[PDB]
């Protein structure tokens, strides 16, 4: 199959220096043009660097003189060697393999997060979003778990190990005024099910290693 | 560092004279070369007049080829421009530009070293 | 470098009309334009290359066209997994440049939005903090305005929303507040309360609770 | 004594690919290099190691005129310590360049209505060309872990591409005829 997969993204301290993979299958990354384009949170893509199969880089304006690419053919496998890294080159990066004049930028990994920041690493805080009949309407129910205070992105929910997804919805977090984010995950469930189905919300936040389960049951009173 | 102090432009009469200069410091030797270009507005930036320093050889374009003067002063290392018989098509910015080679080109991307231009306007 | 203005940046249609995307060139680029598809939190797709190519795969619904410094991209029927960010690309003048993007929403019939009310969890009231949430589901327009209330005192400056991409499948959008005071602000108010303003809404709907009352 | 040939390059009715650029080996012959610098027809004239008005004043063996058509934009990457698809992968000065880089505006001549696509650049390569190397295979290029076994398709591109040369292209991708002088100095 044919693949870029970035890697090695995550939180640095302004004036730190990261290095990014981008992995490829079927296609060989020493033999085509590839590039890296980076999205900050909310903005739109910019180019950041090139190299050609011959070894030529190129790089954008802002990034030169502390941005290099490296190539390990036997891993078949692009670095890029960030330094010096600034608030404002806080963003997801991509690999891109471009096919210049014939065709297009036609294949992009995933994408992977880097966070410039002077914060530190923070774990979730998870609380029940109790159903209730204030929660029911239309025979249905809303119930879900509160993502509170965590640093950096990203976190993952899912719902009983990935068994509900119908009805959820997971909302974007959100950067609170103490520099921490914050999430909610509601699902929505037929109201008849709240007294006899168990319903589990899974929190990952891998930046500090935090696997939190949260039960969550109507309140009594 | 290599800079190129740049002066002498100024508004002027139709038919009038403007003398231009432009001061280059920061080079070991006399191996690169001087260009004219002109920004007219809306217009791409044009070559005009070109001097070459190691030969001391000068080229122009057609539309200023009797009207223009390129020289260079070899003891405060200063190219000038005459300018003669100005019309209001010379109303551009003009700037100098050097480049690590002993020649001319038309092409911007040749010259790595530029001067912030001078105003030129001709009008009545 | 070259400057690509795309035009709009944002434009709602209804599904099966015409969509077109201008994108112009500050200088000359040949026909080195491509086109791309974003999906929210997913990598873009090379839809158009060449200004005209269609890329492989890609529904023939898509188009391009254009040469020098103008050019356009088609949907000829806009369809409800069509719901992206689309961006052009010079891609040939170096440094490689992009439009600004354009966001494409689908317009649907009104939908008021359900409202659902959450206290804050007695494990958050131990920590020193109280988040209530007030939950709008599955509405269209997006526009809608949460109001909390405390004890009838208007709140400013202490909630944040945050609202999900329009659904693929029924082109809603859902949206969630979240007001936070601390335990011993939240222990001094009886009654919390938001108040939703929408289209759907003939008037605005109120969903309260009173602190400490099944 | 007796002058160069130089004739039969410039004015040469046909121009080469860059990929094939063509090469004329012309002896120690005399030619009034300031007459060339000071002709209106050049447009680009660009010397490195010498000054255009000294190269009568030269202690070499052998004068090369290399000559080929590339699109104007690509003019800047003909000159020592360039990289780019022509520099690499097509035609490659070395860093102690000693001659000259000509060019001057093709468009009357090797553009056509509906395009004119007999010129050609190579698009691909696995390494960068050495100073003064040419490369003239076709081999398909194989761009993906599958070989190719001669056939073109996905991650199987022919490496050599026409330029587009179109009368109304911007003066950006319009054609370009150079010349290379270089001097094989004693
Ligand atoms: C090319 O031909 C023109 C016209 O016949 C002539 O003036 C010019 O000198 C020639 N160039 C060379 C290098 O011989």
């Amino acid at each position: 199959e044919v693949q870029l997969v970035e890697s090695g993204g995550g939180l640095v301290e302004p004036g730190g220096s990261l290095r990014l993979s981008c992995a490829a299958s079927g296609i060989t990354v020493s033999s085509n043009y590839m590039h890296w384009v980076r999205q900050a949170p909310g903005r739109g893509l910019e180019w950041v660097s090139l190299i050609y199969s011959g070894g030529s880089t190129f790089f954008a304006e802002s990034v030169k003189g502390r941005f290099t690419i490296s190539r390990d053919n036997s891993k078949n496998t692009m670095y890029l060697q960030m330094n010096s890294l600034r608030v404002e080159d806080t963003a997801v990066y991509y690999c891109a393999r471009e096919v210049p004049r014939i065709s297009g930028y036609d294949y992009w990994g995933q994408g992977t997060l880097v966070t410039v920041s002077s914060a530190s690493t923070k774990g979730p805080s998870v609380f029940p979003l109790a159903p209730s009949s204030k929660s029911t309407s239309g025979g249905t129910a809303a119930l879900g778990c509160l993502v509170k205070d965590y640093f950096p992105e990203p976190v993952t929910v899912s719902w009983n190990s990935g068994a509900l997804t119908s009805g959820v919805h997971t909302f974007p977090a959100v950067l609170q005024s103490s520099g921490l984010y914050s999430l909610s995950s509601v699902v929505t469930v037929p109201s008849s099910s709240l007294g006899t189905q168990t319903y589990i919300c899974n929190v990952n936040h891998k930046p500090s290693n935090t696997k939190v389960d949260k039960r969550v049951e109507p309140k009594s009173c | 560092q290599v800079q190129l102090v740049e002066s002498g432009g100024g508004l002027v009469q139709p038919g009038g004279s403007l003398r231009l200069s432009c001061a280059a410091s920061g080079f070991t030797n006399d191996f690169y070369s001087i260009a004219w270009f002109r920004q007219a507005p809306g217009k791409e930036r044009e070559g005009v007049s070109w001097l070459s320093v190691s030969d001391n050889t000068p080229t122009y374009v057609d539309s200023v080829k009797d009207r223009f003067t390129i020289s260079r002063h070899n003891a405060n290392n200063t190219v000038y421009l005459q300018m003669n018989m100005l019309k209001p098509e010379d109303t551009a910015i003009y700037y100098c530009a050097a480049g690590r080679f002993a020649g001319r080109d038309t092409w911007p991307s040749s010259y790595d070293y530029w001067g912030q231009g001078t105003q030129v306007t001709v009008s009545s | 470098d070259i400057q690509m203005t795309q035009s709009p940046s944002s434009l709602s249609a209804s599904v099966g009309d015409r969509v077109t995307i201008t994108c112009q060139a500050s200088q000359d680029i040949n026909k080195y334009l491509n086109w791309y598809q974003q999906k929210p939190g997913k990598a873009p797709n090379l839809l158009i290359s060449g200004a005209s190519n269609l890329e492989t795969g890609v529904p023939s619904r898509f188009s391009g066209s254009g040469f020098g410094t103008d050019f356009t991209f088609t949907i000829s029927s806009l369809q409800p997994e069509d719901i992206a960010t689309y961006y052009c690309q010079q891609s040939d003048n170096l440094p490689p440049t992009f439009g600004q993007g354009t966001k494409v929403e689908i317009k649907r019939t009104v939908a008021a939005p359900s409202v659902f009310i959450f206290p804050p969890s007695d494990e958050q009231l131990k920590s020193g903090t109280a988040s209530v949430v007030c939950l709008l589901n599955n509405f269209y327009p997006r526009e809608a305005k949460v109001q909390w209330k405390v004890d009838n005192a208007l709140q400013s400056g202490n909630s944040q929303e945050s609202v999900t991409e329009q659904d693929s499948k029924d082109s809603t959008y859902s949206l969630s507040s979240t007001l936070t005071l601390s335990k011993a602000d939240y222990e001094k108010h009886k009654v919390y309360a938001c108040e939703v303003t929408h289209q759907g809404l003939s008037s605005p709907v109120t969903k309260s609770f009173n602190r400490g009352e099944c | 004594t007796n002058l160069c040939p130089f004739g039969e390059v410039f004015n040469a009715t046909r121009f080469a690919s860059v990929y094939a650029w063509n090469r004329k080996r012309i002896s120690n012959c005399v030619a009034d290099y300031s007459v060339l610098y000071n002709s209106a027809s050049f447009s680009t004239f660009k010397c490195y190691g010498v000054s255009p008005t000294k190269l009568n004043d030269l202690c070499f063996t052998n004068v090369y005129a290399d000559s080929f058509v590339i699109r104007g934009d690509e003019v800047r990457q003909i000159a020592p310590g360039q990289t780019g698809k022509i520099a690499d992968y097509n035609y490659k000065l070395p860093d102690d360049f000693t001659g000259c880089v000509i060019a001057w505006n093709s468009n009357n001549l090797d553009s056509k209505v509906g395009g004119n696509y007999n010129y050609r650049y190579r698009l691909f390569r696995k390494s960068n060309l050495k100073p003064f190397e040419r490369d003239i295979s076709t081999e398909i290029y194989q761009a993906g872990s599958k070989p190719c076994n001669g056939v073109e398709g996905f991650n199987c591109y022919f490496p050599l591409q026409s330029y587009g040369f179109q009368p109304t292209n911007g003066v950006g991708y319009q054609p370009y005829r150079v010349v290379v002088l270089s001097f094989e100095l004693l």
